DNA sequence: TTAGAGAATTGGAGAGTGTGTTTTTTTTTTTTT
DNA sequence: CACACACTCTCCAATTCTCTAA
């Protein structure tokens, strides 16, 4: 199944979907942090695989069960894992554009093997 | 300030059991074969009484606290008094 | 650090797949052992050598490619035993402060790395070959040179099997080869499993019985006996279809819950306003309740719609089960089934006799009877599973084992109540004892079912002995009257309830079949006055505590709970004991369950007791006050 | 051996990494325990305090303000830095000597009462002789004191003395023996 | 066997400290005028 | 400047542990 840009409503959040669109602008490829490795500064314990939200996130607790630290952490950039990241604007293709409408644009995120394709 | 407690002497025998004696004077149970809705009505009335007594807690937390309070002098003396006359 | 680096460099280097040892390996290894012996209490040399990964980079290649060089091989084995020493032995305990706990976690991390490295079949092949050519000699031909080498080899295997799974990589999904599964596969392919069977069955080498028992315990650490015994050729199709069906069941449950939530909230956005006065409901003041959370919520109104739950304080936080169960790799499960079968048929009686001799002679470590009781539970359960043959476990069926388990269980119970600083550990030891006791009580039932009149005779003998002696009857009440959710897990509560159900089943059937009146200087007995001891508030409180998880309980567990409560209510007329407000909240959940049809027994019992309560309530309105507290003999005053 | 003082532990990565510390200490006790020597630091947050190794690994000391004005030791180590923002000089000097000896290595309850108390009326609670000796702040109100008593006069460290709404007719000359009194209300 | 009086530990109220903010014109240059 | 947020620390008292009597 294929969906229109007009059909990307909130009901489709989190569902696998296929759309057609015309690329309008592609931004530079960046490295995006996918999982941070952190050092606890007041007990020297290393917390691995801290998964990232849509905000840059530190450990919620220290991995050491008796350590009371919850904000003093240092990212180790060399031991963390990054992914290639690129955002592109698209709009509705000429065929799918409803009559009289302004073209509806969408933001698409490309990752890893798919960037700059 | 007077931070309140669900304890044996502030409210459990003042706004608690004396009012709980009266809560079900006007209840509307219908007996055998309708135990589900009878229990729903009972739970709603008990929950409402508990809320008006100590509004800080949820109903099951209130229950787990009052079951512990069942061991205290004032509570069991009031329980026996309510069993006997008034 | 740098001096250790120098010696570690002096060990040699790997090239492609061949290790080129330096001629000064012997003195460098002795220096490494000296540093480890002169460690700080923080175990700095342990941490540094683990960080350098010399166990993975030097010692395993040396062990696997220069095993003919006997002095170097012996030195490497001793060094590897020292390095693989478990962290609980390294530090004595789990540290209570951050710095030592960080060091503990470091040593544990490097131990997990060693366990990852040790899955190579070549290492265990060398270990099996050297142990085999050693044990080829007669016992009288051995000296300290070879006996100490057997000790160090078996301790190396024990150390590598003992290591806890990494919290990071314990997220493996079922039917996948964990590090422990790969290690067991390495043992299988190396053939050290057959050497362990030989050591267990040997009368001459009985001196290693405790060691071999610990190896077998750590091997079968993760498994369940009935689940393991069910393994066979046709399991792939069964498990595939089961996985698909369970996936669909989970999906349907989630869809149902989503629809119920979608109905509970309205079809208007949350900032769509509107307020109501519920005229009958007085607020916390005298004014009528003003409701703001939408008309949809007033169908199932409750005052706790917007309340934050409470922080359970640290002391009152319930105990949680220490591990999830995962279905290990099918190859490893088949191998463990075959190991367990051959061990049960060829080894088990002699090994258990030897371990009992060691415990009697008191040449065992402090808690080795826990391994003994584990072996009782696991292998008797496996025996009853599949082809039950009591001859394979006849060393365990004596009344002396009942007495030993009862003594250990009472000892652990006392030590749990007194030694409060490791009460959870004493509870776990008591849980092992309880499971062993449960398996004995199940085995006598299987002996009754079995056709042999001889085993039926001995089953009658042991049943007469156990039901005559008082402690076997009183221990269940002793456990119920001081069980604590704060300390003991719900798995323990499940096992206690099921064991109590089985025990009362056997005792009731025994007394129903024949009188056998004298019990305990003897006195009369009857099962009804025994059951009246279970009319206490604490035991039924524990039973409803287990009943709260009826959604997650097994069907057999739910049957045990409801059958006991039905026995207390219908047959002993103690419904007023179970007339309680918390129990009524649980019944409210049971009646409101969308899957209530799946719990037909529980809802029928709930409706029976609810009907009795509302009859009493119509007769007398003070029953509503009586619901609020647990009781003693108000159970009769209400009546 | 033990030392009572405010403590602030600063991990030395923070400044070069661009992160700023709290800027003040926390009331604590330091213990020089020892088979091998440890430093235990315990605060309100942790009765079971944090250990620190010092057998061979003190970096250096700072001593410019050991007279206990704007003071510290600023004891640096691999990697932490320990600051002691307020103590008493003699005991701190003895503690530093013991620390130096432990680092050379070859040889060898924070209870408190608040500033403040209040009596809203004598019949609810009389002052009695149960006051803290070094109390800093007290209110007495609606009490029938015709004249101020030795009970409040003998307090060694009062900043605030309030007798408002009491019934004092005369006040003494010995109320002026309060060295640090900054607030007097009648 | 229950529970109540004295001592110790934990929850959280609140006192104290630090941070962040409120279309227009003249000139160039390329292409198009 | 100055008026709201955001964060930490301390003290106070309420709950639970331990030992005793009803
Ligand atoms: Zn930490």
């Amino acid at each position: 199944t294929r969906h229109k840009i007009r059909e990307l409503t909130s009901s489709r959040i989190g569902l696998l979907t296929r759309i057609s669109g015309q690329v309008v602008r592609t931004h530079p490829v960046h490295p995006e942090l996918v999982s941070g490795t952190f050092l606890c500064l007041d007990c020297q314990t290393v917390i691995r695989d801290v998964e990232q939200q849509f905000k840059y996130t530190q450990p919620n607790i220290c991995r050491n069960p008796v350590c009371a630290n919850r904000r003093r952490f240092l990212l180790d950039t060399n031991k963390s894992r990054f992914v290639d990241f690129q955002k592109v604007r698209i709009q509705e293709t000429q065929a799918e554009l409803p009559r009289g409408s302004i073209p509806r644009s969408l933001e698409v995120i490309l990752r890893a093997e798919a960037v700059e394709s | 300030r007077n931070i309140p407690k669900l304890d044996a002497q502030r409210l459990i025998s003042e706004r608690g059991l004396p009012a709980l004696r009266h809560v079900f004077d006007k209840a509307k149970f219908k007996g055998k074969g309708h135990e589900a809705e009878d229990l729903k009505m009972l739970i709603r009335h008990m929950e409402h009484w508990a809320h008006r007594l100590f509004p800080k807690l949820q109903f099951e937390d209130f229950i787990d606290r009052v079951e512990y309070l069942g061991s205290k002098k004032e509570v069991q003396t009031c329980l026996k008094r309510i069993r006997l006359d008034l | 650090n740098c001096e250790l680096l120098a010696t570690c460099s002096a060990l040699g280097y790997l090239e492609g797949d061949t290790y080129h040892k330096e001629p000064d390996c012997l003195e460098s290894v002795k220096d490494l052992i000296r540093y480890l012996r002169h460690e700080d209490e923080t175990r700095d040399v342990r941490q540094q050598l683990g960080a350098a990964q010399i166990l993975q980079s030097d010692l395993l290649p040396i062990l696997t490619q220069h095993h003919q060089d006997k002095p170097l091989f012996d030195a490497v084995i001793r060094l590897m035993v020292n390095l693989t020493q478990p962290a609980l032995l390294c530090f004595g305990n789990l540290p209570k402060e951050p710095s030592f706990r960080h060091h503990f976690l470091q040593v544990l991390t490097y131990l997990q790395a060693y366990k990852e490295a040790f899955a190579s079949e070549k290492a265990f092949g060398v270990l099996s070959e050297t142990l085999y050519e050693l044990l080829q000699l007669g016992w009288e031909e051995r000296q300290e040179e070879d006996n100490l080498l057997i000790e160090r080899i078996l301790l190396l295997v024990r150390n590598i099997l003992h290591v806890p799974a990494d919290l990071d990589q314990e997220k493996k999904i079922d039917d996948d080869a964990s590090a422990h599964d790969q290690l067991l596969w390495a043992i299988h392919l190396s053939g050290l499993d057959d050497l362990l069977l030989f050591l267990a069955s040997s009368s001459a080498e009985e001196q290693w019985s405790l060691h071999v028992l610990e190896i077998v315990s750590l091997m079968f650490r993760d498994q369940n006996p009935e689940q393991l015994a069910g393994v066979g050729q046709g399991r792939l199709a069964q498990e595939r279809s089961a996985d698909f069906a369970e996936l669909e069941v989970l999906r349907q449950r989630e869809m149902a819950e989503k629809k119920t939530r979608a109905l509970q909230r309205g079809n208007r956005h949350s900032r769509f306003g509107g307020s109501y006065i519920v005229q009958g409901l007085k607020s916390i003041g005298e004014r009528d309740l003003i409701f703001h959370k939408g008309l949809h919520n007033l169908r199932n109104y409750s005052s706790d719609l917007g309340k934050q739950p409470k922080k359970v304080p640290k002391r009152r936080q319930a105990a949680r089960e220490l591990s999830i169960q995962r279905r290990s790799a099918l190859n490893v499960r088949l191998f463990l089934r075959d190991f367990c079968s051959e061990f049960l048929e060829n080894c088990y009686n002699r090994l258990m006799g030897s371990v009992k001799d060691h415990l009697l002679r008191e040449k065992a470590q402090q808690h080795d009877e826990t391994y003994y009781m584990w072996a009782l539970a696991f292998f008797m359960a496996f025996n009853r599973a599949a082809s039950f043959r009591p001859g394979l476990v006849s060393e365990t069926l004596s009344v002396r084992t009942f007495h030993f388990i009862e003594q250990n269980l009472t000892n652990y119970y006392e030590m749990m109540l007194t030694d409060r600083k490791e009460a959870a550990s004493w509870a776990r030891r008591m849980h092992l004892a309880l499971k062993a006791y449960q398996e004995l009580l199940a085995t006598v039932n299987e002996m009754d079912i079995s056709p042999d009149e001889a085993v039926r005779e001995s089953s009658r003998i042991i049943k007469n002995n156990i039901f005559y002696v008082m402690e076997y009857r009183e221990l269940f009440l002793a456990l119920f009257r001081k069980f604590d959710e704060r300390c003991q897990p719900r798995s323990f509560l499940r096992d206690l309830v099921e064991t109590t159900h089985l025990f009362l089943k056997m005792l009731e059937r025994f007394c129903r079949s024949r009188g056998n009146l004298v019990v305990q200087s003897e006195k009369e007995f009857n099962f009804l006055d025994y059951l009246k001891r279970f009319a206490c508030s604490t035991v039924v409180r524990a039973y409803v505590l287990l009943l709260r998880s009826y959604q997650q309980n097994s069907a057999h567990t739910n049957h045990c709970i409801v059958k006991m409560l039905h026995r207390l209510a219908h047959d002993l007329k103690m419904e007023a004991l179970l007339f309680q407000l918390s129990v009524f909240c649980l019944f409210n959940r049971l009646l409101s369950d969308p899957a209530a049809g799946a719990y037909k027994e529980l809802v029928t019992f709930a409706k029976y007791i609810l009907g009795k309560f509302f009859a009493l309530a119509a007769v007398n309105q003070k029953a509503f006050v009586e619901l609020l507290f647990w009781k003693n003999t108000a159970v009769v005053r209400e009546m | 051996m033990k030392l009572h003082c405010e403590v602030e532990v600063i991990s030395r990565h923070l400044p070069a990494l661009g992160l700023r510390n709290r800027g003040k200490g926390v009331r604590a006790v330091l213990s020089l325990c020892q088979v091998r020597a440890f430093l235990l630091i315990s605060t309100l947050k942790d009765k079971r305090g944090t250990r620190y190794e010092l057998r061979e690994n003190i970096e250096q000391f700072f001593t410019k303000f050991v007279d206990e004005g704007k003071a510290t030791v600023r004891l640096k180590e691999p990697p932490v830095d320990i600051c002691l923002s307020k103590a008493i000089s003699s005991s701190l000097k003895g503690f530093l000597s013991a620390m130096r000896l432990a680092h050379r290595g070859c040889n060898v309850e924070f209870e408190n009462f608040k500033t403040k108390m209040v009596i809203t009326s004598k019949k609810d609670y009389p002052l009695s002789k149960n006051f803290p000796y070094s109390l800093e702040h007290l209110q007495t109100s609606y009490c029938g004191l015709v004249r101020v008593d030795m009970r409040m006069l003998c307090l060694k460290s009062l900043r605030k003395l309030d007798l408002s709404h009491n019934h004092i007719k005369k006040l003494p000359a010995t109320i002026g023996d309060l060295i640090h009194l900054q607030e007097l209300n009648l």
